[PDB]
């Protein structure tokens, strides 16, 4: 629900919303919801914001067929 | 450059005289055709053959007689005046010192070029059994014209009359696909290692097919856009596949009747 | 030659052409515009930016704005002045980002792909069996003699 | 290429055999000065007495060098620049028509503008505005790119040279005998 | 249409009806119908046949059999795509209504399990309009795919 809204949002946004314990804590979390391809986005470290990786525009692929 | 424009009547004409001389191999037919070569476009009307002689061990031997090409041109006057000569055709694939000179001797009865034609008795490979060949004073060569296969209305039907789908379709596709293959491959290797014939004349014209999986991976990218077309055509289809399904259901309703009729 | 100049000018010796020869243009008598000097050197170059300008698009696909002022001998608010007028009247058709500058060519979209820009794929496999085709008598009358 | 025509002595071949050298010299139309190599011309004059101009510019296209063929000439063709745009072209035209089947065996048309500044021996500027020279002849046709320095050009007119387009000839048709198998028994099941 | 002299029909002459196809003239109609049975003279009995050899036989399915499509092949499949391209994206959008309009009329007649708008003709009518609407989309998604398809790069 949270990364639909902010497709950038700050790491500690996060932990703010659902009043979550530390940093760290969320920094796992996240990264157990793209391991089946649900949210598709990427978690970056050093910038300090999970960017979402989903640009749409995929009836440029097979999918449609 | 011109056309050729040939009805399959005078196709078919030309091979029942071949026959009916008991012509062998060793000899050949050749014949005189009629049309309008002043347009563009030339169309072969009519047909007729000649009393043709020639030596199997000599190319420079032939027989040919004018009175009974200048008897034939007043018999056609009192048929079908529209029609004059426009060429002569002949039989046989070779082409010999024969058929060559004689080309010239039609020039005088023939006001155009003399369309020079090869009549394959056997039909062998591909289609056209007949192939329209021009000649040019500037050196000589023989050129062969697009020529077309078209008749009148009742003529086309008549034939079929006679004679007488998306996957049929498909099976020219492949044969076509063969013939870039086979014609290349033996035409290149024949340029190539031994014998080398002069050329790099004719190699300017086969590279300018080569330049535009034969034509352009530039378009990669492209093409995907391009391909968005396809995909389009598999939205509605999606749906057409379904419309299928609305007679589907409606046809339930014919066998559910039945069961209330019993 | 001037007028055939006007697709191949890039403008370095504009100056210099006028300079050395001047028949009509700077020194003239009869149809002379302008109090001395200074109509002949606006009238006229706003004319060779007009044709020089309609080729880069035909020639040029993407250029950088910064080499484009060069070309044209304009500035960046001068370019923008007349690419301005030619695309008001009808004349060509350009990309102009302020931002970046880039000068590109934007090919219009109307093709719609396959409608179009495949419609000429026609002639790459007509000339193939067509001339090959013709050429087979031609194989053996060579190697056989 | 016609033998009983035009019938001269040896001694009128090599005046014959000038006024076409000089012809083709201010030029770049009908091919290049390779042409008469396979016609009876150059094959019928002597290599020395400044005869072996029209022998001196075709390696010269592939090495790049204007000294070496200034200094075998004299004072009356080099004091016109004329010789030397149009060498210089046709310097270029054998790597405009690299793009699509000289070297690369994939078919992949790109042209960058370094490529061609090692070839033509031209800086990156000079290069970008060469190239609009050799589209508005009427050579070949094409754009370019300044932002990410691409040049694409298609292939037009065609050369006398051979050797180099044969193996790719067959070697794009060797794709099509992979495609044989797949939709051959495929078409027919069905 | 050929003639046959019979001369003298009246009695004991010959016997037409024997070799092909005789005795026609049913009731008032044959050919024309304004001969019925005397036909010409009597009854010439007209019968005609063709036939075909060997060399005739390849000549025709070589030429003409429904169109010629030999001596040429990716132009057929290509020209008809290509004069037809703005033509395809129409017929398909142009189909598109005039498919569902006649779906949307004579359709809503048989509706619920008795009778209402007393549908009898109208269910069958939208039926066989609309079968060959849905093939020829089919038909023509297979052409369009097919065409671009097959490696050409």
């Amino acid at each position: 629900i949270i990364s639909l809204t902010y497709k950038k949002i700050s790491l500690r946004d996060i932990c703010l919303k659902l009043n979550l314990d530390s940093e760290q804590t969320v920094e796992y979390m996240v990264s157990r919801a793209i391991r089946d391809g649900v949210i598709e986005a990427k978690i970056n470290h050093e910038d300090g914001f999970i960017e979402t990786t989903e640009l749409l525009n995929i009836y440029d692929s097979e999918d449609p067929q | 450059h011109e056309k050729v424009t040939i009805a399959p009547l005078v196709l078919l004409s030309a091979l029942d005289h071949y026959e009916r001389t008991q012509t062998k191999e060793n000899k050949r037919c050749v014949g005189v055709i009629l049309g309008d070569a002043n347009s563009s476009t030339i169309r072969v009307t009519n047909s007729f053959a000649l009393p043709f002689e020639e030596d199997e061990k000599n190319s420079d031997v032939w027989f040919l007689d004018h009175n009974y090409i200048e008897n034939m041109n007043e018999m056609c006057k009192k048929i079908n005046a529209k029609e004059k000569l426009i060429g002569w055709y002949h039989s046989g694939p070779k082409l010999r010192a024969s058929d060559l000179k004689i080309n010239e001797l039609f020039k005088k009865y023939t006001q155009n070029n003399p369309l020079l034609l090869i009549v394959d008795v056997k039909q062998q490979g591909v289609g056209l059994p007949t192939d329209a060949y021009v000649a040019i004073e500037q050196e000589k060569t023989f050129l062969h014209l697009p020529c077309t296969i078209e008749a009148e209305e009742a003529e086309e039907i008549g034939v079929e009359h006679l004679l007488r789908i998306r996957l049929t379709n498909q099976l020219k596709s492949l044969k076509g696909l063969q013939s870039k293959l086979k014609d290349v491959v033996e035409y290149l290797d024949k340029v190539i290692n031994k014998e080398l014939p002069i050329n790099h004349t004719i190699l300017g014209k086969l590279q300018d097919v080569f330049n535009l999986n034969n034509l352009q991976k530039a378009l990669t990218v492209k093409t995907n856009d391009e391909l968005m077309v396809i995909y389009i055509s598999n939205l509605v289809r999606s749906i057409i596949a379904f419309d299928d399904l609305i007679e589907n259901k409606i046809q339930n309703k014919k066998i559910q009747e039945q069961r209330v009729k019993d | 030659s001037l007028v055939k100049l006007f697709t191949t000018n890039e403008l370095m010796r504009w100056p210099i052409v006028q300079k050395t020869y001047e028949p009509v243009l700077n020194e003239d008598d009869l149809a002379f515009g302008g109090e001395a000097n200074k109509h002949h050197w606006e009238d006229l170059q706003k004319r060779v930016i007009e044709h020089n300008l309609r080729v880069i698009s035909e020639y040029y696909s993407r250029i950088t704005l910064l080499r484009l002022n060069e070309l044209l001998d304009l500035t960046e608010s001068q370019t923008e002045t007349y690419i301005s007028d030619l695309v008001n009247q009808g004349i060509i058709y350009a990309k102009v980002n302020r931002p970046a500058k880039i000068v590109n060519f934007e090919k219009p979209k109307n093709s719609s792909q396959l409608l179009n820009e495949w419609s000429h794929n026609v002639d790459e496999l007509l000339e193939h069996i067509e001339t090959i085709g013709h050429l087979i008598t031609k194989e053996e009358i060579m190697h056989g003699l | 290429t016609l033998e009983p025509s035009t019938s001269i002595t040896l001694a009128e071949r090599q005046q014959l055999a000038y006024d076409l050298s000089i012809s083709a010299l201010l030029g770049d139309k009908i091919y290049n000065f390779g042409e008469l190599l396979h016609h009876p011309i150059m094959e019928t004059i002597v290599n020395d007495s400044n005869y072996d101009w029209l022998f001196q510019l075709l390696n010269a296209l592939t090495v790049g060098d204007f000294d070496k063929f200034d200094s075998l000439i004299k004072v009356q063709i080099s004091k016109i620049p004329i010789l030397a745009q149009h060498e210089s072209f046709l310097r270029q035209k054998i790597c405009l028509m690299t793009l699509i089947e000289t070297v690369f065996v994939k078919n992949i048309r790109m042209l960058s503008f370094e490529d061609i500044s090692k070839a033509t021996h031209l800086p990156k500027d000079n290069v970008e505005h060469l190239v609009m020279r050799a589209i508005s002849l009427g050579l070949l046709k094409g754009s370019i790119d300044q932002v990410n320095e691409l040049v694409t050009i298609s292939w037009v007119q065609p050369r006398i040279i051979s050797g180099d387009q044969i193996t790719k000839m067959k070697d794009r048709l060797v794709e099509w005998n992979d495609q044989v198998e797949k939709l051959g028994k495929k078409m027919e099941a069905r | 249409d050929a003639f046959r002299l019979i001369d003298t029909g009246a009695l004991i002459n010959n016997l037409e009806p024997r070799q092909t196809t005789s005795n026609t003239g049913l009731l008032n109609k044959a050919n024309i119908q304004a001969l019925i049975h005397g036909l010409n003279r009597h009854y010439y009995s007209l019968n005609i046949d063709y036939h075909k050899t060997a060399k005739e036989t390849k000549m025709l399915m070589n030429l003409h059999k429904e169109q010629w499509q030999s001596g040429l092949k990716m132009y057929d499949y290509e020209e008809k795509e290509e004069s037809n391209l703005a033509a395809t994206k129409s017929m398909v959008k142009i189909a598109e209504q005039y498919s569902k309009r006649i779906e949307e009329e004579k359709e809503l007649t048989e509706e619920e399990l008795k009778t209402r708008y007393v549908g009898r003709q109208d269910p069958k009518k939208h039926l066989s309009e609309t079968a060959d609407e849905t093939l020829e989309n089919n038909i023509v998604s297979v052409l369009t795919a097919g065409v671009n398809s097959v490696a050409i790069k």
